RNA sequence: CCGGGUGUUACAGCCCCGCCCCGGCAGCAGCAGCUCGCCGAAUCCCGGGGCCGAGGGAGCGAGACCUGUGUCGCCGCGCU
RNA sequence: CACGGCGCGUCGCGGCGCGCGCGAGCGAGCGCACGGGGUCGGCGGCGAUGUCGGCUACCCACCCGACCCGUCUUGAAACACGGACCAAGGAGU
RNA sequence: UAGUAGCUGGUUCCCUCCAAAGUUUCCCUCAGGAUAGCUGGCGCUCUCGCCCGCAGUUUUAUCCGGUAAAGCGAAUGAUUAGAGGUCUUGGGGCCGAAACGAUCUCAACCUAUUCUCAAACUUUAAAUGGGUAAGAAGCCCGGCUCGCUGGUGUGGAGCCGGGCGUGGAAUGCGAGUGCCUAGUGGGCCACUUUUGGUAAGCAGAACUGGCGCUGCGGGAUGAACCGAACGCCGGGUUAAGGCGCCCGAUGCCGACGCUCAUCAGACCCCAGAAAAGGUGUUGGUUGAUAUAGACAGCAGGAUGGUGGCCAUGGAAGUCGGAAUCCGCUAAGGAGUGUGUAACAACUCACCUGCCGAAUCAACUAGCCCUGAAAAUGGAUGGCGCUGGAGCGUCGGGCCCAUACCCGGCCGUCGCUGGCAGUCGGCAGAGCGAGAAAGAGAGUGG
RNA sequence: CCGUGGAGCAGAAGGGCAAAAGCUCGCUUGAUCUUGAUUUUCAGUACGAAUACAGACCGUGAAAGCGGGGCCUCACGAUC
RNA sequence: GUCUACGGCCAUACCACCCUGAACGCGCCCGAUCUCGUCUGAUCUCGGAAGCUAAGCAGGGUCGGGCCUGGUUAGUACUUGGAUGGGAGACCGCCUGGGAAUACCGGGUGCUGUAGGCUU
């Protein structure tokens, strides 16, 4: 048998509202950067985050995002955080400028960085700012349970690529 | 387990990390009834936590694939040693049933057990399934299919489609 | 309400192990503590001299004044919603060097020597601790032998 | 024609098993437009319906030997 | 095939890489557009004592919503208290 | 004299921004104050466009504990039962003048065991949790001062000078600091833990979140439940919940079953029920016997010793006390029941004839039924619903919140953002462009 | 002879204690004079209690040392 | 191999019984003038060297007790977080993580520091 390598960048979706939120899980959201319901963003994979997505499992839908997730939710959605401003990224020279230090100087670097949990991810997804989803078109299965019993929160291995297709 | 729509078969091997101890333990093949594969690896965790002293982050899923059937197109006798929790104690039963697949076996197992013992997915534990012969066979809900010629009607048929024709002059026949 | 004595609710927590009560070992006795130290608090009930309050044992502090048989420390205690560093004076039975610093001092020593060693050589070394990793993908092999079947075991009554 | 019994290919068929190039041939997650999947840097094309159009002096080239114009920047092209 | 000059070519490993000169880092026009937020260099009717426009405001109808305010209170529509209506005066100087 | 009032009542325009507390300590303090805490306003010192710090979070190390659990063949304290020993004593007897000389015994005693316990027991001992560390204020050198400590320029501390930047876990985020200060100091509710109480919409605590201070979709209704928190609008999509009609949505040829109620059932909080039963029906477990011919059902037998012994006035089998044998047999119990005072008589167990294939139990769990009685007429929200519009497991589609996505508009905050360059026949129209800095001025070959 | 404390340590209880903190003797008055710091309740205020020091006079012991009240947890009181 | 003096960790070192100890040493042992102290030269103190491993002490043994360390019990008990899960309740099942303790069955029975000896 061959056993792939563990995944090493996964995709987190809040699936919960402000309202009677516990202070640690409050406290890891707010690490995690989802302030807002249907927020998402890109974590690399190691000790640390397992235990921190562990701690947030209720609040959130998480997997393995795939190279066309990637690609869709940075053209689409993908806004750059530059001088503390949310700028929509429509030209290379944003991109460039704020991560050109890093030998970022386009899209596609951005992509590849990402998608490869490069040697600067940290820098990288610092960059980009929290992604702004849609509401999920056809709707969630049940938002409180987990998804091994029937919902929608929790690590669901491949499948928040289809989830993703629909939220964005 | 939420038994959503039809299952599936999986075949589910796993294995402890490689310690100082031992350098390879042995590899633990199961057969999951699931969904998918996400619940499929779940339930697999579950039961060898049961069965031996394994943890997921104490062990890791060697492989983990669908087995389609062997036989889809040969409608068989299907025996089902199943295990399930009831409101006051927990039993052993054995039913049987009849189909094509081993999957929809077991499906017709879960939703058998909701609709006459109000059991769910969760207490259910499904221990094994295997292909009976017509003559092994003991249940008589299934035993009377077992002829050469078998030959019944449709007595009462019920109009469908009530709503299409909303308004109509007939009153509907039912005998066809 | 609650008494405010000293040592109320210790019983426990002053006590000795189980078997280990009588002389005090002198091992205790001969360590040195300098200025500056991470050192541990846990008081012992077998001599009642110089002991902490109850408020303070299991924490940790930093030595500022060594004495002829005691020692001052400052120490951290969250009083509502602040935090005070007060200094308290303990005798040295109740009290402990700290191992939690000694594996950083181990770790700064060697990283340094690491540093210093392939300087001259120019290759690249990694000193940062990072977290766990992802498994990486490998093989694994049967040697012939198929899996064994698991299943569960039927359901039957010891009680 | 039916019922009961015997039985093992007969005037029907069924299952398993060594090979004959895994026997050979299509074809293949099949518009035999539902027998059962997961997908798309391994994905592109066309079409239909609904809502909106906020902003308003972006310049080009002309060269101190001229003073025009309001289709301009980035990007993708075509012709000489 | 986002390949396209001539050379001196080691700026070189055996040519490719890859450096030094070539009035010395200046070729120009037109045209189309999935290109830093809509335009038409597109049209059609009805207009003098019966017709055009008037969000709101006057009256009426309908569907949905809708318990009387102020106050003390954990809690007010309360079977808690003040209040028929109107004008003027009326309280952190 | 407009006496005082910690106590009632009232306390007059708009918009914008921020936004609580019912808790600590003291008070002849408990309907009130003072003080911390929570709030606002005013600022100030720096910061980025290599690096500093900080954190209701994790990771890697390292300590801290005595709850949950467990234990009593371990200490303390309770506690049941039998075993084996002895004279170590006592108690009923016995042979003995007496004798640990002897017989049983009952006991206390000892040794191994055994049943059940602890908020104020414990050898063990979690999970959750509480500290500390993760570098420049650090490491490595050289040298001075000391009245301290000193076998010893020993130890320790403080001083100077010098060298080391891979800024030494992940993630996120500007931070620090100073004045002045209102209101509050009646709280309540919910999951979990928990004390008193028979219990309570009771009384009292711990953690977190809510209500109060808060509108919105759903639960018909509703301070707290589920979803979600709000500027004024258009489009799209959802959450929770739903889709017979009221009432937006299944007017799907939806899937598989279960259930008949002369009191059916119908969705967290939540608004009504238990023990015990059913040959109603549907599953399941275990054990039997049946072509050496069962289960019914219809018929024949159902005997002697002996009216067995003790018995009672009478007990022949049938009120009472033990046992329960034999030969005859295809079989008959010193008897399963009805009957008389006793018999008698009937009947059963058991075996035969006809009939010729499946039949008996004992449990267990679903729905339904009995258990099930209150007062104005009455409430799955109502109508009503039984090839469900009920119950269980499930699939597509659809409906909509002030939530989410896109767009417009208002305002606030931030960028402590940009503009004095309107530099014009005396001029030349730029400083958006990935790369810290001159469309630089002139002199020689 | 056995005897891990099953005794005692003034008192309630808990902790602690075996060539001792218990019992018996010998000598004494650190239960003395004095300035500061710290802990406990805490507002981080007092009183009370306690802890390490420092400066003198001493006690005891061969000495190292120990002692400024009771083995520790309680036994107490502003202004005028 | 091992002992003595002073120790560190304080049972893997303790407890009961049995066997063996070459040399040095440690001891037992012989006396009370002096030092010193008792009812008692028993203890303590002092002065010695006839005898002895008897005892202490050291090493070893015991299907030894205990102790220490593993397996089993056991992914059981308990438990962080979640659900418009079940149940009239009492309570229970599941999802996400952590994860014990008896009985019972194995293994072991002091390591070591400084100074000084013996084994010529
Ligand atoms: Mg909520
Ligand atoms: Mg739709
Ligand atoms: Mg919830
Ligand atoms: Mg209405
Ligand atoms: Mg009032
Ligand atoms: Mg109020
Ligand atoms: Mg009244
Ligand atoms: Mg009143
Ligand atoms: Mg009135
Ligand atoms: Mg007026
Ligand atoms: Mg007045
Ligand atoms: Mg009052
Ligand atoms: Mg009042
Ligand atoms: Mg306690
Ligand atoms: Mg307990
Ligand atoms: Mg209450
Ligand atoms: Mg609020
Ligand atoms: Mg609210
Ligand atoms: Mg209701
Ligand atoms: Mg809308
Ligand atoms: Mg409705
Ligand atoms: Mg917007
Ligand atoms: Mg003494
Ligand atoms: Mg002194
Ligand atoms: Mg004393
Ligand atoms: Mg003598
Ligand atoms: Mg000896
Ligand atoms: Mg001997
Ligand atoms: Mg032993
Ligand atoms: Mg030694
Ligand atoms: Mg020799």
């Amino acid at each position: 048998f061959y056993v792939p390598a563990e995944p090493k960048l996964a995709f987190v979706i809040r699936i919960r509202g402000i309202n009677g939120v516990s202070p640690k899980v409050r406290k890891v959201l707010q690490l995690l950067r989802l302030r807002q319901i249907f927020n998402g963003t890109f974590v690399k994979l190691n000790k640390a985050s397992i235990n921190m997505l562990r701690i947030v499992e209720p609040y959130i839908a998480w997997g393995y995002p795939n190279l066309k997730s990637v690609n869709e939710l940075i053209y689409k959605r993908g806004y750059g955080k530059i001088n503390k401003k949310r700028i929509a990224l429509t030209d290379n020279t944003l991109i460039a400028r704020s991560l050109g230090k890093y030998n970022i100087i386009c899209m596609e670097d951005l992509i590849h960085e990402i998608y490869t949990v490069g040697k600067h991810f940290k820098e990288a997804n610092n960059f980009l700012w929290p992604f702004k989803l849609s509401s999920p078109r056809g709707g969630m299965k049940k938002k409180t349970t987990h998804f091994v019993e029937g919902g929608d929160a929790g690590n669901r291995e491949d499948q928040i690529n289809r989830l993703i297709r629909r939220m964005n | 387990m939420k038994a959503s729509g039809t299952l599936r078969e999986y075949k589910v091997v796993g294995r402890c990390l490689p310690t100082p101890k031992c350098r390879t333990p042995p590899l633990y093949r199961m057969r999951i009834f699931a969904p998918n594969h996400v619940v499929a690896k779940s339930r697999f965790w579950y039961f060898v936590s049961q069965l031996k002293k394994m943890k997921k982050s104490s062990g890791e899923i060697v492989y983990c694939g669908q087995v389609f059937e062997k036989s889809p197109l040969r409608v068989k006798n299907f025996g089902i040693w199943l295990r399930y929790d009831s409101r006051s104690g927990t039993h052993n039963m054995y039913r049987e049933y009849r189909d094509l697949t081993t999957a929809g076996a077991v499906t017709q197992c879960y939703r058998d057990m909701g609709a006459r013992h109000r059991a769910r997915a969760h207490s259910i534990q499904i221990m094994k399934v295997e292909e009976i012969a017509a003559s092994k066979c003991r249940r008589p809900a299934v035993k009377q299919f077992h002829d050469s010629k078998i030959k019944f009607p449709l007595p009462h048929r019920v109009l469908r489609r009530q709503h299409k024709p909303r308004f109509t002059t007939k009153r509907p026949n039912t005998f066809f | 309400t609650n008494t405010k004595g000293k040592r109320r609710g210790t019983r426990y927590m002053f006590s000795r192990p189980f078997r280990k009560h009588g002389v005090v070992p002198l091992a205790t006795y001969m360590r040195i503590y300098k200025k500056g130290d991470i050192v541990d608090i846990k008081g012992m009930g077998t001599v009642q001299k110089g002991m902490p309050h109850k408020c303070y044992h299991g924490k940790t502090g930093r030595v500022y004044n060594v004495t002829q048989h005691a020692v001052g420390i400052v120490v951290n205690k969250q009083v509502k919603g602040k935090i005070l560093a007060k200094r308290i004076n303990v005798r040295i039975e109740h009290i402990k060097h700290s191992k939690s610093r000694d594996s950083f001092l181990k770790r700064v020593k060697e990283n340094d020597q690491k540093k210093k060693e392939a300087k001259e050589k120019g290759t690249w070394v990694q000193l940062k601790r990072q977290p766990a990793p992802p498994r990486e993908a490998h093989f694994v092999r049967t040697n012939g032998k198929e899996p064994e079947l698991l299943e569960p075991i039927p359901y039957e009554f010891m009680a």
